[PDB]
């Protein structure tokens, strides 16, 4: 059965400025099948007020979802996206870099 | 310039855990406007764009009825394909369908689509000619035989060339402020040392609509496609899109590099330097 | 607007 690994991007909606409200985004794309686990983490702890786009897919049938939550980035707060999928032997944690 | 309307359907069997999960979404170009989820409370087709909310009860009742039909067809389809592929009654399978139309700049019909995948592989597809079917395997050849017997391609063609374009045009008018906007990208450039002897130039395009963009690095006007870090165009989640490209610049070669940005929203392409 | 026809594989 076709199995495609998710692409992950963690990024802010607006350029991060310390003390200014923003959205933390985790975009997962190019994966098959649709069953997927995505959490956003703050200092390694899971954020609870997280929503996602309606399931959609590309021309090649691979699925894509945007997970997002209001946040205010600080100098020292660490944000990340934890993804698990039948294609991953272990969950994948991508760290948020404000310049990527 | 050109525009498209697309409907995307996902049905996923959950054997022993009730009826399959069915999710539908509609887009004009890069903008979602409708959704349906078999699992949600409303059991309604629901708006996802401000400009479709004002469609009256007639519109919504009609979309709800149809999306419910599409849902029920996929339920049957999951059974058919199980049969066709001599597959266990237990086991989770994915049926996907997409259909829609492209209009040119003159908002005249340009292309129609109608295609399916089973478990993430092509099953059946309407050809560009809008009359013949591509059948992957012998299973699909059965679908194809049935649809050819029933002149399905002709009835579809009518929708693709009529309703599909009619209602795309209507939506582009009703959503003119959102759908007919070109938001040029907000661009900037960053510089970070990688070592004593080389640094990253990263060229940013942000807040642009639609998603279509060309973002390239040149060294002395020669393209660096092989040497450029280029991320998938990604949604900001406010209706706009983001992209960046990065190049590793050896010490004192910054002046050799130019970032070039191309977008419908730009009158003329940007050249950016550090 | 969705296509009003029911279509099955």
């Amino acid at each position: 059965m076709i199995q495609r690994t998710p692409k992950i991007q963690v990024y802010s909606r607006h350029p991060a400025e310390n003390g200014k409200s923003n959205f933390l985004n985790c975009y997962v794309s190019g994966f098959h099948p649709s069953d997927i686990e995505v959490d956003l983490l703050k200092n390694g702890e899971r954020i609870e007020k997280v929503e996602h786009s309606d399931l959609s897919f590309s021309k090649d049938w691979s699925f894509y979802l945007l997970y997002y939550t209001e946040f205010t980035p600080t100098e020292k707060d660490e944000y990340a996206c934890r993804v698990n999928h039948v294609t991953l032997s272990q969950p994948k944690i991508v760290k948020w870099d404000r310049d990527m | 310039g050109s525009h498209s309307m697309r409907y995307f359907f996902t049905s996923v069997s959950r054997p022993g855990r009730g009826e399959p999960r069915f999710i539908a979404v509609g887009y004009v170009d890069d903008t979602q406007f409708v959704r349906f989820d078999s699992d949600a409370a409303s059991q309604r087709m629901e708006p996802r764009a401000p400009w479709i909310e004002q469609e009256g009860p007639e519109y919504w009742d009609g979309e709800t009825r149809k999306v419910k039909a599409h849902s029920q067809t996929h339920r049957v389809d999951l059974g058919t394909l199980r049969g066709y592929y001599n597959q266990s009654e237990a086991g989770s399978h994915t049926v996907q369908r997409m259909y829609g139309c492209d209009v040119g700049s003159d908002w005249r019909f340009l292309r129609g689509y109608h295609q399916y995948a089973y478990d993430g592989k092509d099953y059946i597809a309407l050809k560009e000619d809008l009359r013949s079917w591509t059948a992957a395997d012998m299973a699909a050849q059965t679908t194809k035989h049935k649809w050819e017997a029933a002149h399905v391609a002709e009835q579809l063609r009518a929708y693709l060339e009529g309703t599909c374009v009619e209602w795309l045009r209507r939506y582009l008018e009703n959503g003119k402020e959102t759908l007919q906007r070109t938001d040029a990208p907000k661009t900037h450039m960053t510089h970070h040392a990688v070592s004593d002897h080389e640094a990253t130039l990263r060229c940013w395009a942000l807040s642009f609509y639609p998603a279509e963009i060309t973002l390239t690095w040149q060294r002395d006007g020669e393209d660096q496609t092989q040497d450029t870090e280029l991320v998938e165009t990604r949604p900001a989640g406010d209706g706009t899109f983001q992209k960046w490209a990065a190049v590793v610049v050896p010490s004192g070669q910054e002046q050799r590099y130019t970032c070039h940005v191309q977008h419908e929203g730009l009158p003329k392409p940007l050249t950016l330097r550090w | 607007k969705l296509w009003a026809q029911c279509v099955q594989l």
